RNA sequence: UUUACUUAUUCAAUGAAGCGGAGCUGGAAUUCAUUUUCCACGUUCUAGCAUUCAAGGUCCCAUUCGGGGCUGAUCCGGGUU
RNA sequence: UAGAACUGGUACGGACAAGGGGAAUCUGACUGUCUAAUUAAAACAUAGCAUUGCGAUGGUCAGAAAGUGAUGUUGACGCAA
RNA sequence: AAUCCGGUUAAGAUUCCGGAACCUGGAUAUGGAUUCUUCACGGUAACGUAACUGAAUGUGGAGACGUCGGCGCGAGCCCUGGGAGGAGUUAUCUUUUCUUCUUAACAGCUUAUCACCCCGGAAUUGGUUUAUCCGGAGAUGGGGUCUUAUGGCUGGAAGAGG
C-alpha cells in the first residue's frame, strides 16, 4: 500500500546530492575558434581535492583570447599531472600526458579519458577513478571515431568531439577494503542518502513487494520485467541472465 | 584584521619592492629571471627562423 | 662511460659541487666544464645554459637525476651540477664536450 | 593617552590654542633604591588624546611652572 | 623490537574484521603511508593527502597519480603507450 | 673568460630596484674594505620612458622622456650579466667610493647620469637598456 | 642540555657529540652522573689510544 | 527504395567570436600546355608577461596641448555554431 | 621511586570509592539501531561476496501539466535495483 | 568598523555620571614631508623609515574555518616566602591562624618559535625534536631582517579602588 523507497526517492526531498564541498561542475574548456584551429596554453595552478569524487580535479587556468583577464576552469586530474606543468588543448595541439585532443588528431590504440558524446558538451565518457578509453578505429567517412569505453561496450562517436589524454587520478581506489560500517558513513555523507540499505525481504508487505511472510523469502520471481509500471520493479531489472557467471575474460 | 588595514599608514602594509606586498622575495625572484631568460631566448627563436626558413 | 672520467677526474683534478660555488667560480672564469643533472628545474637549467654563452664554457647534460650524479663522483649527498676548474689525468675537456 | 619627552614640544602644545585645560599632579617616589624624592606630572588636554610629561626634578619643574603660558587653565594638584 | 609477528599496521584495528581483509589493508596501507622518491627533486619526501594527490613536503611538487601508490601498474604502461604513439609522428 | 666587465649591462634581482636594468661601472672582484663580498657599483634608470607615439605634442613628448637613475653598490649574487653592453665612459668618472658618503654628492652624480642616459635615449641607441623588464 | 654545553665548552668533540646524542635518545644511559661516567671512560680510552 | 534534402520539429552550447565560399604567399605535387589537383596559410625545454578603439606606415584637419580616415588585422554572403 | 629498621590488642585501598570467576553448548561476527507508554532480541544495520539494468535525442523515479524535475557541481573504479 | 575603568539606583547601566579612548561618514585649514636629479631616501640583501602622486582593467591576500595526541609559551585561578596594616585563638603551645597588598580599554618604546638575507663551504657525515627530520636545490657556524596573539617598562594612574 505505501509508497516504496525507490519510487519515494524521485521527488527529492532529503534524497538530492549534498553539494556543499564540491568545487564546482568539473567540466573541460568551452569549444571556441582558438581552440578547434590552434592550440592553447594553460597553466594547471592547482591540484585540488573534490568531496564525494573519487578523482581529484586541476585547477587549470586559460587566457581568455578576447578580454584582458583570466578564466579558470577545473579538469579532472590525469594521472601523471603536476602543478606547473603547461596544458595544451585544442585541434593542433600535440600528444603528451594531459594534452586535450579532438579524436581526429589521435592514432588508434590511445588511452584518452573525460572524452565527449557530442563535440562541445565539456566532457562526458570515461570520467571516474582510473578508467580510461581507447580510440580502436577512425572512418573518414563522416569523420567518426570507434573507441571502447570503460565497460567493454564499443561507441561510434564524433572526431570532433574532445577528450583528454591519459588515464584518470585516483585509480586503484576499490582495492581497499572498507573494514567498517564508519568508513561506508564517511563515504556516503558526501554523496547522497543512501546509507543504510534496508534489504526489502525485512519490510511488512506496505513497504516493499518483497516483504511479509512468516519468512523471509522473496516470493515470486525476482527478475522483473521492463514493462513493468513504475513501482513494481523491485528487484533484478530486466535480466537476460542471472547466476554466478563462468568463465574467461575479453568475450567475443 | 580585514577592515583594520584601511586604518593604517601605507608603510605597513606594503615592503619596498615592485610586486611588494603580495608576493615574496624569492618568488619575485624567480619571475625576474624566467622573464628575462624566456625573453632572451625568444629571441634565439627569431634567429633560428632566419636561417632555417632562408636557407631551406 | 663518463663515470670513470668523473671518477678520475674527482681523484686527479680540482672541483667544485653545487650550484652556488659554480656560479661563483664561473663569475671567476675558473670554471673548464660543468655538468648539469636532468632532474634539475628547468628555470636553474636555463640560467647556467645562459652563463655558459657568457663565459664560454662547454656544458654537458648528464643522462640521469643528481643521485646518480653524487653517487658517480664520489660523495654520498646528492648534487646538481658539477663544475670541473682543473681536469688532472683525464682529459674530458677536450673528448666530446 | 601618550606620553610626550620634549620639552620644547610640551611648550609647542602650551599654545596649540586648543588646549584649555592643563593639570599638575605631584607624587612621591625613590630613587635608586635610597630616598624619596618629589615626582610632578603636567597633563595638558587636547580635543582628542592627553599629552602628559613626567618630571623628575624639581629644579626644572619650578622654573617650567613660571614658564607655562598665563591664559591655559592650570588645575594645580 | 618488532612488536608484531606479522600483522604490523593493521595491528591499529585489532581483533576483529576478518584476517584477509586486514591483510588487504596492510598490503595497501604499507604503499599509502609510505615516503616515495620525489621525481622533480630527487628527495625522498613525497607523502599523500586527499587520495589522489601527491605532494612532496619540500619543492611545493604536487604530482596526481593513483589513490593508493604514486603510480598505478595500469598506468605507468599507458605513458609508454604515448610514448610509443608519439614516435609514430616523426620517426 | 670574464663577463662582469665594465660595460656589460645586468639586472638586479634582490632590492628595491628590483627588476631594474643597471650598468656596471666599476666591478670588484675582490670586494673592497668594507662589503666584504664581490660587488660591483651599478648605475640604472628608475622610471622607464613612457611609448610616445606620433601623435604627442612636443611638451607632451618631453615629460614622457624624463628618466630618473640610481646608482648602487650592489652585490654579484643580485645581477643578472647579459650579453647587451653600454658604453659608460662618460659618467666612468663619477661614480666611485668618493661618490658615497657625505650623500650630497650622489645627487651631483645622479645629474650626470640623468644627462647622459637622456643623450643616450635621443639618437635612440640601445633600445633594450630602456625598454621595461615586463616581469 | 649537558651534552650541548659539554660541546660548546669544548670538552668533547661533535663527532662523540653525535655518537653520544642517538646513544643517548636509545637507552644507555639511566641517568646524568650514568652518561658523565660514560664520557670520562670513552674519553680515557681516546686518550690511552694517543 | 532510403537516398539526397533545410525551412517545420527536437536536442546541445556560448556574456550567439571568427561559419561558408573565394583569393594570397609557401609547399607536397606532374606538367603532356598552363596549372589539371590537394595540403598548410604567425606560439612547445621554463608555475614570468600580454589590457588604454595599437604601435608603425599613409591621407586629412588648419596646426595647440590634439582629433579624424585607411592599412597594420584579405574580400564576398548577414544562416551564431 | 625503592629499601631499612622500630612500633601498634595482626590492624592497615580501615569511612568513601570499588571485577565474582571458571567448563561448555545454541546463536548473531564485531562497534551500532529500533517497537518514545508491556517485546532491545538471535530482528534491522554493517563491512564482505554476488547479481541485474543503463553509453544520455539513456537507466531508476517524480510531476494534474510544462520551454518541468530528483540521481547529476553525475559517467561503468558510476548511478540505480 | 569601532570602548574601557571607577562611581551611582528602592529597581537601570560595557547604556547614566566622571575620567580616558576608538571607528565610520562628511567637511576642511595648519605644519611636516615632496619638488630647478618635477611625483622620497637608506640597506649588498632580507627589509626599514611619522608622510612619500596614481585612474580603466587584471591578479593576489584577508574574511576562511576538520578532529585527536602530547610539547612549548603566556593569561586567570592555585600553592608559597619576606615585609607593612586589621581580625581570631591563648589553661598550655604556636616568629601563630584568617584577611588586604589591585590596575582596564587604548598609546609609545621594546620583545618570539616558524620564515628569510648575507659571508662561508660540509663524509673522520653533521645539526636537532618528547615524537626523525633537515642539508651541495647548499647544513652546522658568525652577523642580521621580519610578524607581535604575548610579556616587560612608561603613559591612561593613584588624584581610582582596597
Amino acid at each position: 500500500g505505501r509508497v516504496i523507497r525507490n519510487q519515494r526517492k524521485g521527488a527529492g526531498s532529503i534524497f538530492t546530492s549534498h553539494t556543499r564541498l564540491r568545487q564546482g561542475a568539473a567540466k573541460l574548456r568551452t569549444l571556441d575558434y582558438a581552440e578547434r584551429h590552434g592550440y592553447i596554453r594553460g597553466i594547471v595552478k592547482q591540484i585540488v581535492h573534490d568531496s564525494g569524487r573519487g578523482a581529484p580535479l586541476a585547477k587549470v587556468v586559460f587566457r581568455d583570447p578576447y578580454k584582458y583577464r583570466l578564466r579558470e576552469e577545473i579538469f579532472i586530474a590525469n594521472e601523471g599531472v603536476h602543478t606547473g606543468q603547461f596544458i595544451y588543448a585544442g585541434k593542433k595541439a600535440s600528444l603528451n600526458v594531459g594534452n586535450v585532443l579532438p579524436l581526429g588528431s589521435v592514432p588508434e590504440g590511445t588511452i584518452v579519458s573525460n572524452v565527449e558524446e557530442k563535440p562541445g558538451d565539456r566532457g562526458a565518457l570515461a570520467r571516474a577513478s582510473g578508467n580510461y578509453v581507447i580510440i580502436i578505429g577512425h572512418n573518414p567517412d563522416e569523420n567518426k571515431t570507434r573507441v571502447r569505453l570503460p565497460s567493454g561496450a564499443k561507441k561510434v562517436i564524433s572526431s570532433d568531439a574532445r577528450g583528454v589524454i591519459g588515464v584518470i587520478a585516483g585509480g586503484g581506489r576499490v582495492d581497499k577494503p572498507l573494514l567498517k560500517a564508519g568508513r561506508a558513513f564517511h563515504k556516503y555523507r558526501l554523496k547522497r542518502n543512501s546509507w543504510p540499505k534496508t534489504r526489502g525481504v525485512a519490510m511488512n508487505p506496505v513497504d516493499h513487494p518483497h516483504g511479509g511472510g512468516n519468512h523471509q523469502h522473496i516470493g515470486k520471481a525476482s527478475t522483473i520485467s521492463r514493462g513493468a509500471v513504475s513501482g513494481q520493479k523491485a528487484g533484478l531489472i530486466a535480466a537476460r541472465r542471472t547466476g554466478l557467471l563462468r568463465g574467461s575474460q575479453k568475450t567475443q | 584584521r580585514p577592515r583594520q588595514y584601511a586604518t593604517v599608514s601605507k608603510t605597513h602594509k606594503t615592503v619596498s619592492r615592485a610586486y611588494g606586498g603580495s608576493r615574496c622575495a624569492n618568488c619575485v625572484k624567480e619571475r625576474i629571471i624566467r622573464a628575462f631568460l624566456i625573453e632572451e631566448q625568444k629571441i634565439v627563436k627569431k634567429v633560428v627562423k632566419e636561417q632555417t626558413e632562408a636557407a631551406k | 662511460s663518463i663515470n670513470q672520467k668523473l671518477a678520475l677526474v674527482i681523484k686527479s683534478g680540482k672541483y667544485t659541487l653545487g650550484y652556488k660555488s659554480t656560479v661563483k667560480s664561473l663569475r671567476q672564469g675558473k670554471s673548464k666544464l660543468i655538468i648539469i643533472a636532468a632532474n634539475t628545474p628547468v628555470l636553474r637549467k636555463s640560467e647556467l645554459e645562459y652563463y655558459a654563452m657568457l663565459s664560454k664554457t662547454k656544458v654537458y647534460y648528464f643522462q640521469g637525476g643528481n643521485n646518480e650524479l653524487g653517487t658517480a663522483v664520489g660523495k654520498l649527498f646528492r648534487v646538481g651540477v658539477v663544475s670541473i676548474l682543473e681536469a688532472g689525468d683525464s682529459d674530458i675537456l677536450t673528448t666530446l664536450a | 593617552a601618550r606620553e610626550i619627552t620634549d620639552i620644547k614640544q610640551f611648550l609647542e602644545l602650551t599654545r596649540r590654542a586648543d588646549v584649555k585645560t592643563a593639570t599638575v599632579k605631584i607624587n612621591k617616589k625613590l630613587n635608586k633604591a635610597g630616598k624619596p624624592f618629589r615626582q610632578t606630572k603636567f597633563k595638558v588636554r587636547g580635543s582628542s588624546s592627553l599629552y602628559t610629561l613626567v618630571i623628575n626634578d624639581a629644579g626644572k619643574a619650578k622654573k617650567l611652572i613660571q614658564s607655562l603660558p598665563p591664559t591655559l587653565k592650570v588645575n594645580r594638584l | 623490537a618488532k612488536r608484531t609477528k606479522k600483522v604490523g599496521i593493521t595491528g591499529k584495528y585489532g581483533v576483529r574484521y576478518g584476517s584477509s581483509l586486514r591483510r588487504q589493508v596492510k598490503k595497501l596501507e604499507i604503499q599509502q603511508h609510505a615516503r616515495y622518491d620525489c621525481s622533480f627533486c630527487g628527495k625522498k619526501t613525497v607523502k599523500r593527502g586527499a587520495a589522489g594527490i601527491w605532494t612532496c613536503s619540500c619543492c611545493k611538487k604536487t604530482v596526481a597519480g593513483g589513490a593508493y601508490t604514486v603510480s598505478t601498474a595500469a598506468a605507468a604502461t599507458v605513458r609508454s603507450t604515448i610514448r610509443r604513439l608519439r614516435e609514430m609522428v616523426e620517426a | 673568460a670574464k663577463f662582469l666587465k665594465a660595460g656589460k649591462v645586468a639586472v638586479v634581482v634582490r632590492g628595491r630596484y628590483a627588476g631594474k636594468k643597471v650598468v656596471i661601472v666599476k666591478p670588484h672582484d675582490e670586494g673592497s674594505k668594507s662589503h666584504p663580498f664581490g660587488h660591483a657599483l651599478v648605475a640604472g634608470i628608475e622610471r622607464y620612458p613612457l611609448k610616445v607615439t606620433k601623435k604627442h605634442g612636443a611638451k607632451k613628448v618631453a615629460k614622457r622622456t624624463k628618466i630618473k637613475p640610481f646608482i648602487k653598490v650592489v652585490n654579484y649574487n643580485h645581477l643578472l650579466p647579459t650579453r647587451y653592453t653600454l658604453d659608460v665612459e662618460a659618467f666612468k668618472s663619477v661614480v666611485s667610493t668618493e661618490t658615497f658618503e657625505q650623500p650630497s654628492q650622489r645627487e651631483e652624480a645622479k645629474k650626470v647620469v640623468k644627462k647622459a642616459f637622456e643623450e643616450r635615449h635621443q639618437a635612440g641607441k640601445n633600445q633594450w637598456f630602456f625598454s621595461k623588464l615586463r616581469f | 642540555r649537558l651534552l650541548a654545553k659539554y660541546r660548546d665548552a669544548g670538552k668533547i668533540d661533535k663527532h662523540l657529540y653525535h655518537v653520544l646524542y642517538k646513544e643517548s635518545k636509545g637507552n644507555a644511559f639511566k641517568h646524568k652522573r650514568a652518561l658523565v661516567e660514560h664520557i670520562i671512560q670513552a674519553k680515557a680510552d681516546a686518550q690511552r689510544e694517543k
